């Protein structure tokens, strides 16, 4: 994304 | 386990806090496409990363960002967008409160 | 033209489509495409379906009545809608300078 | 898209 975070 | 939405109504959907000035809403998706709203306070950092197997295109819905892709850097404001294809490092830094990126990608 | 790493909206002209609609192809890759679609009040995105791809659209500005397979909602800026392949979808703009950011996998 | 035009 536009941040490092993934969405489990 | 929540089902994807035909209609995403923003003001009816809460934020997921991510910490460090960032929050998001997963908006909707299909097997082939996903859209997420990411909201940044001033100075919040989308740490630079890459995706091995998928592309990403992001729309600046509000506010402004410094965006760096594979060493190129531009200030984007509401209405602008950026592309990061698979394996391209990309990151962002919010320049103002209430800055929002609408991320689209192929999950 | 070549696809853009950075799309700068105010540096990019509109492509006029007729009947109160104009657009900008923003950027694309092999797998994804993003387009800015601008509508006058009352402009109609005629109902249609795509055989082989999905579409998710974000309401960037203004408001729309969106109909998807006979279900109909009024959407305003910040909202979004999903039309998967073979679903009929259309939109009627409810005010000037209404904008949909369309994303799809062509 | 959100209109019936393609490219
Ligand atoms: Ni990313
Ligand atoms: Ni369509």
């Amino acid at each position: 994304g536009s941040s490092h975070h993934h969405h489990h | 386990h929540m089902a994807s939405k035909m209609f995403f109504i923003n003001d009816e959907t809460p934020w997921e806090e991510l910490g460090n000035g960032i929050k998001r809403k997963v908006m909707t998706w299909s097997d082939d496409l996903m859209m997420v709203c990411v909201h940044f306070d001033k100075g919040a950092i989308g740490v630079a990363h890459k995706h091995d197997i998928h592309d990403q295109i992001a729309y600046v819905a509000a506010g402004s960002f410094e965006v760096e892709i594979e060493g190129q850097k531009r200030i984007l404001k509401a209405g602008d967008a950026y592309r990061a294809v698979k394996n391209e490092m990309h990151g962002a830094v919010s320049l103002e409160d209430n800055s929002i990126l609408i991320d689209t990608f192929n999950p």
